[PDB]
């Protein structure tokens, strides 16, 4: 019955708890590094010359 | 004992919360103090794709960044050439109620579905020259909220029955069913590696499922209302959740917590479609107030406003090369922005 | 003599006041909706076109009256009269046929008859209004040709010719008005039948289409009848043939709901 | 998918005939149709073309006025009415299906064709070789120079390569100078620079034999080439 | 021009697709879509036969008008985020069974079924998406209502009752009570008409309601009101 559902929920929580978590600072640093590395390759962020834009 | 199991679940939740609190020292906002702001981005409507005669509910870009598939309540999928406003072919849907569409990465198949509980996958490249329905996947006891092609043979589809499924095209059966969401699953986004995918649902929760295994690796709950849209970060280590709480949130896979929210006082309406720019510094989200707002990613600042839509914007997408933003809305007008 | 002429001049002045008020009201409120991005349906688009045409026509009529009053040789320099008549005929034809086209729009959008041809025409309101204007351009060209015909016939041999030009333009104007009256009467009949059937299971516009029709018929009778004060029949024709582009605009303001809300907003501004 | 034609044979000169190409196996309403010609021992020449909905009806210079091309969409048939025959029209006529959208494959399928015999500023592309002895399993190149640059401003080259096997109907090989038609082995490839174009065949087989023809598609005159013949 | 022959042909194919889209849209504009709703007992299926998994669509032509009935009772999910999918339906058919005034819900028998129907009617009629959408209310199962009314008064369902236990008075009272939940009285109109299992005339009431609603929509679009 509902006991099986509770056991499944507890097991799912147990497997979700045993994972490798890195520092939030490290995650933000990696995210901003990826944002910077491909920032120049972003036509939306930095509009390309009109001659080089397919959607003239 | 049921009470013992509930106590164990509560202890597990407390331990997860303690781990999340310990793993955080400074928020993403604090770390990005010295980053140069994006600045106001002035974007105009390069193309307007008229032809739909009803509210548009979903729109998906092709890999080639020129072809666009649009689904409307009028019962006809329309494929547009984006460079020059041309209708490639129009597919008359069996069920006029459609709430999702997908363009295969190869470009040969187009998926759709909706309140018919049916994933209709049509083949475009056909000898006969028409567009027949290759498969009609059945097995979801609820509306088809989203559908995304992993490849030409497998499709991930989320339904309102609090489930998602990985269907194989030829067999027509669910290879792997992902269950565990309390509320109706309402949007899904695949990672660039096409190995993990995150589904956001009614329960103010986004669960990151592994396609190959078939279990929810992590669950992130930070919202307070329905989650209507979701989109991966280009890296694959993060994603964005759009809710009815008027705030998008950036969730990091490895940190397993909310990195930063996107809330502003003057906007109280919900969020329907959320996308990302190619570099990831920009988060375009289609809000419920006939507008699309472009936020910074490293900062919770309004980079721009894509005003110009008469009605509710339901679909919002970004090309693979990031040269355009389609922000089709309920007024039956797809709009290409750049 | 002079007293009735002055009274009719005052009537013209007041009806200018009301007509410019109504037309400027309509054009301004719809332009405000346009610039602010508010709702812009087809009915207010047709109303904008109609109001602009009416404002042009009322200015033209008053200009004719002014050159009749400001300087009389400049009211009788002939060639000026030819150009003024041509411009007035173009503008008035456009106004009256756009009014009839708006009537056709209303009838083909609202009426719920069962006639086969009516059903076949019901679903083509934009096509029917465009076709109506295009095919009535033929009547416009025919009218212009006739106007030039009588002007040449009279000049080769003009107040009597004024009584003749008013006659021909009056007949041409009666045609689309008869069409509009038929459409409106049929629309009211269809709505009344529907209301009766659904009970088993507006007024001011009718007053207009009665009183204005009677007034125009009486003017036609006067044209066919005693022409006393020939120097003032021109202004009498001015007031009578320019009354419709003002009172019909007022009827439109009373009718359309957005114009009524704008009138309420103006009244709130008054207090 | 079949496009079998009907009508033809021996005709008294200067008379009139009709060629009926029967459409079956595909949605013929949504496809444009091209009537192309084949002289008894010579190459190809575009003749006529009617688009979907018959809203675009173009003809070659040789067959203006005399010819007529129409389509019965509900009946799924293509009609070519022929008036005022001369001795230059003795030839084999093919009906060709061509769908037109982004990434389409124009001239995808070609009918078998019907033979006709009567009693007694266009881009001129050249294939100067016109004959090249070959051996199986050999990489070969086949060139077709163009008078004007087929590289349109839209960024799409407009050179088509077809193959006609002996005693058969021509089959598409390459469209738009780079793309490969469905059902064609990957050995075939195409290259060019906007004026000079060439096919490359990695390995040659029995199927590869025949005649290869090059088509322009900028202006609707749509001149073919002399073609290159493969001999073992 | 500055276009290729292939490009021009593509534009013409786009024009043909546009013509087909316009023809289909003109056919659908003349067409009428209805949304059929039910609660508790959900006797609408029965009356489904009178005018004739996920969304169930029934097409039927009456007096040259093509109705598209939509039944959604099998959706069984979060209504609020698919209800907006039927914005623009001409009218909403709400079928409530009078027999529910006493029959209680299968779960939580403390709650009356008719009150559950009233709550659903409040949710649908007063919903933000259906501000301009009219409601056609069939108070069906009137035969069983007439059979059972003379056993217990309507106090069991509605204690605030001061009328007799005859069919006509009770029918009027339940009609009025259902209509009282329409907060936006002016924006939308409730067409109420009682039906039974054996009725071949309900199609006529549907047709009258839809023609009234169509005329109202045309009047509003023309700007009369
Ligand atoms: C039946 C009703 C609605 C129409 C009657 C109004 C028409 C016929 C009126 C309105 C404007 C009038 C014109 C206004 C000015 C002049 C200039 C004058 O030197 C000669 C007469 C002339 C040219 C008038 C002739 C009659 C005229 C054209
Ligand atoms: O005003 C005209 O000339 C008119 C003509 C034909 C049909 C309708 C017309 N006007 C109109 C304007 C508002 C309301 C109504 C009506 F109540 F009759 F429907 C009619």
């Amino acid at each position: 019955a509902s006991i099986a559902q509770a056991r499944k929920l507890v097991e799912q929580l147990k497997m979700e708890a045993n994972i490798d978590r890195i520092k939030v600072s490290k995650a933000a640093a990696d995210l901003m590094a990826y944002c910077e590395a491909h920032a120049k390759e972003d036509p939306l962020l930095t509009p390309v010359p009109a001659s080089e834009n397919p959607f003239r | 004992e049921l009470d013992q199991l509930r106590q164990e679940a509560e202890q597990l939740k407390n331990q997860i919360r303690d781990a999340r609190k310990a793993c955080a020292d400074a928020t993403l906002s604090q770390i990005t103090n010295n980053i140069d702001p994006v600045g106001r981005i002035q974007m105009r409507t390069r193309r307007t794709l008229r032809g739909h005669l009803a509210k548009i509910y979903a729109m998906h870009w092709g890999t080639d960044s020129r072809l666009l598939v649009s689904a409307s309540q009028d019962g006809k999928l329309i494929i547009w050439d984006s460079y020059t406003t041309n209708k490639v072919h129009a597919i008359p849907l069996r069920s006029s109620w459609v709430m999702t569409c997908a363009y295969a990465p190869s470009g040969n198949y187009v998926a759709c579905g909706g309140l018919d509980n049916i994933c209709s996958i049509y083949n475009l490249k056909t000898r006969e020259g028409n567009v027949r329905v290759s498969r009609e996947l059945a097995g979801h006891t609820g509306y088809l909220s989203c559908c995304r092609f992993l490849d030409d043979n497998q499709i991930v589809t989320s339904s309102g029955d609090t489930t998602c499924a990985l269907w194989d095209i030829e067999t027509g059966q669910q290879t792997t069913t992902f269950t565990g969401h309390t509320g109706d699953v309402m949007s899904l986004s695949l990672a660039p590696d096409t190995r993990l995918f995150v589904s956001g649902a009614c329960d103010a929760s986004a669960k990151l499922w592994d396609v190959r295994e078939g279990m929810c690796r992590q669950t992130f709950t930070g919202h307070e209302s329905d989650i209507n849209a979701i989109c991966f970060f280009p890296n694959g280590n993060a994603f964005a959740t759009g809710s009815d709480d008027a705030t998008c949130r950036l969730f990091d896979l490895r940190a397993d917590q909310e990195l930063m929210t996107y809330s502003h006082d003057n906007i109280i309406c919900g969020i329907t479609s959320v996308s990302f720019s190619k570099s990831g510094r920009l988060l375009l989200a289609g809000y419920d107030d006939f507008n699309c707002n472009v936020w910074d990613a490293l900062k919770a600042d309004r980079a721009g406003v894509l005003a110009g839509h008469d009605n509710r914007v339901s679909c919002l997408g970004v090309t693979d090369d990031g040269m355009a933003v389609a922000t089709g809305s309920w007024d039956s007008f797809l709009k290409i922005w750049n | 003599g002079g007293v009735i002429k002055s009274i009719f001049t005052f009537v013209l002045i007041v009806e200018f006041i009301i007509g410019n008020l109504g037309n400027s009201f309509i054009a301004l409120v719809n332009c405000i909706d346009w610039v602010k991005g508010r709702k812009i349906s087809s009915v207010d688009r047709i109303l904008t076109a109609l109001a602009i045409s009416r404002i042009s026509l009322v200015w033209l009529i008053f200009g004719s009256w002014c050159v009749s009053v400001f300087f009389p040789a400049l009211f009788a320099t002939e060639k000026m009269f030819r150009m003024l008549t041509n411009i007035w005929t173009v503008i008035n034809h456009f106004s009256v046929w756009l009014a009839t086209g708006l009537g056709t729009f209303y009838f083909l959008k609202i009426a719920n008859f069962s006639n086969s041809i009516f059903l076949y025409l019901k679903w083509r309101v934009k096509k029917v209004v465009l076709v109506l204007l295009l095919v009535t351009s033929v009547f416009l060209f025919l009218n212009i040709a006739l106007i030039n015909i009588h002007i040449n016939a009279s000049i080769n041999g003009f107040t009597r010719f004024s009584s003749l030009i008013v006659l021909t333009s009056t007949v041409f104007i009666f045609i689309p008005f008869t069409l509009s009256l038929a459409m409106f009467l049929l629309l009211i009949f269809s709505m009344w039948k529907h209301r009766k059937k659904m009970q088993h299971t507006v007024k001011s516009v009718i007053t207009f289409f009665l009183l204005y029709a009677i007034f125009s018929l009486s003017f036609f009778i006067s044209v066919w009848t005693s022409e006393r004060l020939e120097e003032n029949l021109i202004i009498l024709s001015q007031v009578m043939g320019m009354a419709y582009p003002s009172c019909h605009s007022c009827v439109l303001i009373l009718g359309n709901k957005k114009l009524r809300q704008a009138s309420l907003s103006v009244l709130l501004w008054l207090r | 998918v079949q496009l079998v034609e009907s009508g033809g044979g021996l005709v008294q000169p200067g008379g009139s005939r009709k060629l009926s190409c029967s459409a079956s196996g595909f949605a013929f309403s949504s496809f444009g149709m091209h009537w192309v010609r084949q002289a008894p021992e010579k190459g190809l020449e575009w003749v006529a073309y009617i688009s979907s909905g018959s809203g675009t009806i173009y003809y070659a210079d040789t067959v203006k006025g005399r010819f007529t091309i129409s389509r019965d969409d509900p009946k799924n048939t293509l009609f070519l009415q022929m008036t005022s025959l001369r001795s230059e029209d003795t030839a084999m006529y093919y009906c060709v299906r061509s769908i037109y959208y982004y990434g389409s494959s124009p001239f995808d399928f070609w009918g078998q064709g019907t033979t006709l015999t009567v009693s007694s500023s266009d881009i001129v592309m050249t294939q100067a070789t016109s004959s090249v002895p070959v051996t199986p399993g050999e990489s070969v190149s086949i060139s077709c120079r163009s008078s004007k640059s087929l590289l349109h401003s839209n960024g799409n080259t407009y050179l088509y390569w077809f193959l006609q096997r002996p005693g058969q109907s021509p089959q598409l090989l390459i469209y738009r100078m780079s793309n490969l038609a469905s059902g064609v082995p990957d050995r075939f490839s195409g290259s060019g620079s906007g004026t000079a174009f060439t096919l490359t065949i990695s390995r040659l087989e029995a199927e590869d034999v025949g005649v290869y023809y090059c088509m322009q598609h900028l202006e609707y005159p749509l001149t073919f080439g002399a073609g290159t013949k493969l001999e073992l | 021009c500055t276009l290729s022959a292939e490009d021009k042909a593509a534009v013409e194919r786009s024009k043909m697709i546009d013509r087909n889209l316009r023809e289909d849209g003109e056919k659908a504009a003349r067409e009428v879509k209805l949304l059929l709703l039910g609660a508790g007992e959900s006797g609408k299926s029965t009356i489904v036969k009178q005018m004739k998994t996920g969304i169930v669509e029934t097409h039927f032509t009456f007096k040259d008008l093509h109705f598209k009935m939509f039944d959604v009772g099998a959706q069984r999910s979060e209504r609020k985020k698919w209800i907006h999918c039927f914005e623009g339906v001409t009218a909403i058919i709400f079928c409530v069974a009078l027999s529910d005034y006493d029959l209680v819900l299968a779960e939580d028998e403390e709650m009356n079924r008719m009150h559950e129907s009233m709550k659903l009617f409040d949710s649908i009629c007063n919903n933000k998406w259906f501000t301009d959408t009219s409601i056609i209310l069939f108070l069906n199962k009137k035969d069983l209502f007439e059979e059972k009314i003379k056993k217990s008064p309507l106090t069991i369902c509605y204690p605030e009752y001061a009328g007799s236990n005859t069919y006509e008075e009770a029918a009027a009272y339940i009609q009025c009570q259902f209509e009282d939940l329409n907060k936006r009285k002016d924006t939308k109109e409730i067409y109420t008409h009682f039906t039974c299992s054996t009725d071949t005339k309900n199609v006529q009431f549907v047709f009258d309601a839809v023609t009234d609603v169509i005329i109202k929509n045309n009047l509003k679009d023309c700007g009369l009101f």
